[PDB]
């Protein structure tokens, strides 16, 4: 036997739904709903992180002239110096007051702590889904977990369900992210192979482990002082550090609709939209025939409180009289108003108390039991507090929803106006039969 | 038959074979007025067809 | 300098372009496509394979009734039969000649050669992409690799080159694929937990190594036949034995735009749809001024032998004078003519020979030689072979190429049928012009 049902997309919330079957008793069924959970798929890009720089020792020639040969690693550089004359601790270092020379050369690598401090460039595709229940069934708990399609089943104490699909595609990331110790920044990196000497990306490799390093930041050898041995030159500082000091706030403080982040691996949970299908199967072992099931005979209603509040703000007093002891079902008949209990026990001639909630001025509601029907009524009073740090337990109200007391006043308004027309009407038209006629 | 883009051909466990037509005809670009038309015939059927 | 082109795609077909600088000498590049190819992303679903059957041994018991319990394996089945009375090889098993029983039971498992024949589900995503060339640059022959989108660059002899994106989005596989042994196949799987007692996914399993089963094969056991001990049942014969009979042509036989399929990854090669973007960056090193280029002051032409074939069936012959020795570049100036040769080398007073292919009947086109150009014009013959195995290497025509011939005989009918229209209504005019003024 299969049922079909819809729920909202909201965590925290229990919902009760009707299996009426033909020959045996009505049952009531509750479910709630404790995470849902969006995963996309990833690709690798680059890495980024800090670089070094080589020097060796400067080469001097005093008494004749240097030079240099071409090498093919990155951001090499070569230059030759005339007329210099360096000093040490003991003295001048070489004989000849004229014609020397200095060679000096230096070129840049990639740092070995990269493999601890580092930052990840990805590519993002479609997601998929999965989700957490809690059902209440044969008065026990189970829970249930499967993927959010059309594309699993799972079975529990002989049920099947079907979860899914949803009502929605909307995704919190774009095409591009960038991923550093928890943190999830959208941004629009520079392509491989176009760096920039002082931003993020100035030096790119495409793992970890690679031996491939591409660079570019600028390089230029200066002239060294007199009288001393170095070798100066000017560099354009680090991008990777500058941007740990300015990257801003991350997307779990930012994000719309009040989703969660988690990067490990990266996963978006907790977003309200939509509505979710679901569909279930009950073996024809879990029903009551009618015949065992007892019977119901006089009833009656009587609410001594209420205040339309977000929470359970009703008190009811009902009575009965009943054939034999056993269980029934409770349910309303309107949407406006919810009922926190399921099931009830009765026996011989008592009375049964229930709570409830609401948004309505006036109620009018209807209670079913065990196939019978009862009439209730009252009048509600406004709560007296402000906020609150929950949501509510209620639907919304429409434009028909209006109180009894203001009900009346309209309609012996547009009755008394309509009145006055209407006799004007029939004057007129006696006038004019007779000027038709007369001529 | 062998189509304008070509044919594709599988034997047994051997490779495949590829085939592609080319321009033949009978009739000549030059001459006299019925000879001109038989060259666009057996090229182009069912334009020469339209426009004449 | 910054140059832009376009390029069909078409394996095995050089193409031409031309760099253009003021106060420098025209260039002429030559660029050819080798291999494209795409490949998507994939996630798994479940796995097939063959099952086994288990059997302990029956429970004969003589002058009592036995019972059994449940379990929880997979398939499991039990009944116990009354009137038995067995034999062996030496006589009668059990004195009494009634009020005996017998058990038997069975359940299902996996079969242990899952580990080397299995078929497994896929999901499928979208793909990305792949390219070769080969370029002819400064009298060497170069060879690049990239990706097929805009985010990748590459440098080769101080040169950069970016290419793609492509300009068509159309994939041969689905979202639902099957993989076995180096053959893919388009399929419309059932889902997990929803199985079939006679098709494809009876048994089904996470992972090669997992230890869950999920198994929808009919068992039902049956009585023994009088004077025999043993254990007989009914059950539906396996599914992956079926298809593998009937399973029928692959994807690699069926596929359209001539595309190949390998499995190891999976991939596609060579699709013959749309058109790839390519930029180029020259340095400025690599340029000739015009002084010191030679320059060419008289020309004429020649052509003996036209044939309109799909190989070059053409030959033509160029004379000159030349200023001093050098190297120069040829390029055509018109749409429907190739010309093979990149570029010669002049000297003194001499004669120059090239080849070209056409689709024309009547053939006019000018030829560029270092800042110069000259007029050719010749008449082509149809070819006499029917058949080739290889694709043409010139563009298609259009509607305003005709032989001169038909151009000639459209004018003077045309013409002499609007000489009449034209002298008729001058008679008419001049007519209604004499009765207006006599009234
Ligand atoms: C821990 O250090 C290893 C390298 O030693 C690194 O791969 C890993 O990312 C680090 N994890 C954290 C949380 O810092
Ligand atoms: C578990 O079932 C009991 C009734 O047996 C119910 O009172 C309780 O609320 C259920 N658990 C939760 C978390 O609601
Ligand atoms: C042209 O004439 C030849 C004469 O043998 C004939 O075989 C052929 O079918 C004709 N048509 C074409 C298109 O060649
Ligand atoms: C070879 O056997 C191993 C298991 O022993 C299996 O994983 C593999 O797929 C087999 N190779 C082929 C080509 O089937
Ligand atoms: C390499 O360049 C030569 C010209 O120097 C050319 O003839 C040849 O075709 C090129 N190689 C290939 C594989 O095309």
């Amino acid at each position: 036997y299969e049922h079909v049902t819809v729920i909202p997309n909201t965590v925290g919330v229990p919902y009760k739904t009707l299996v009426n079957r033909p020959g045996y008793s009505p049952m009531v069924l509750e479910m709630e709903l404790q995470s849902v959970t969006l995963e996309p798929t990833l690709s690798l890009d680059y890495i980024t992180c800090e670089y070094k720089t080589v020097i060796p020792s400067p080469y001097v020639k005093c008494c004749g002239t240097a030079e240099c040969k071409d090498k093919s690693l990155p951001d090499y550089s070569c230059k030759v110096f005339t007329g210099v004359y360096p000093f040490m601790w003991g003295g001048a270092y070489c004989f000849c007051d004229a014609e020397n020379t200095q060679l000096s050369e230096a070129h840049v690598e990639k740092s070995e702590s990269c493999k601890t401090e580092f930052a990840s460039a990805y590519r993002a595709h479609t997601a998929s889904a999965s989700a957490k229940l809690r059902v209440l069934y044969q008065g026990n708990n189970i829970t249930v977990a499967a993927y959010a399609n059309g594309d699993h089943a799972v079975t529990v104490k002989d049920a099947k369900f079907v979860v899914g699909p949803m009502s929605s595609a909307w995704t919190p990331f774009d095409n591009k992210i960038v991923v550093y110790k928890g943190d999830v920044y959208n941004m629009d990196y520079p392509p491989f192979g176009a760096g920039r000497p002082g931003q993020f990306g100035d030096i790119q490799s495409r793992t970890p482990e690679s031996k491939d390093v591409y660079a570019n930041t600028q390089l230029v050898l200066q002239r060294p002082a007199a009288g001393t041995v170095h070798v100066p030159y000017s560099q354009a500082p680090s991008g990777f550090k500058y941007w740990l000091k300015e990257r801003g706030a991350s997307l779990q403080h930012t994000a719309p609709f009040g989703c969660q982040i988690a990067t490990n691996p990266v996963r978006a949970v907790n977003c309200a939209v939509g509505n979710i299908p679901i569909s279930i199967d009950i073996p024809d072992a879990a029903f009551t025939r009618v015949v065992d099931a007892p019977s119901v005979t006089d009833m009656s209603c009587e609410v001594p409180a209420c205040t339309h509040s977000s929470d359970f703000g009703g008190v009811a007093i009902i009575k009965y009289t009943a054939s034999k002891k056993g269980k029934c079902a409770v349910h309303s008949m309107t949407n406006a108003v919810t009922i926190r209990e399921a099931d009830v026990e009765v026996e011989g001639n008592s009375q049964l108390q229930i709570s409830f909630s609401t948004a309505l001025a006036s109620a009018e509601f209807r209670v079913q039991v065990c196939s019978t029907q009862v009439h209730c009524a009252a009048a509600c009073h406004p709560p007296k507090d402000h906020i609150v740090n929950y949501p509510a337990s209620h639907t919304t109200l429409g434009v028909q929803d209006i109180s009894t007391t203001a009900m009346s006043w309209v309609q012996k308004i547009t009755g008394g106006v309509g009145l006055i027309v209407a006799v004007a009407a029939l004057i007129l038209i006696v006038v004019l039969c007779v000027s038709f006629s007369r001529h | 038959t062998v189509p304008t883009e070509g044919l594709e051909v599988t034997w047994g466990n051997n490779e495949p074979y590829k085939y592609w037509p080319q321009m033949s005809t009978n009739g000549t670009a030059h001459g006299h007025p019925h000879e001109i038309i038989l060259y666009y015939y057996e090229l182009y059927p069912t334009m020469t067809v339209v426009i004449v």
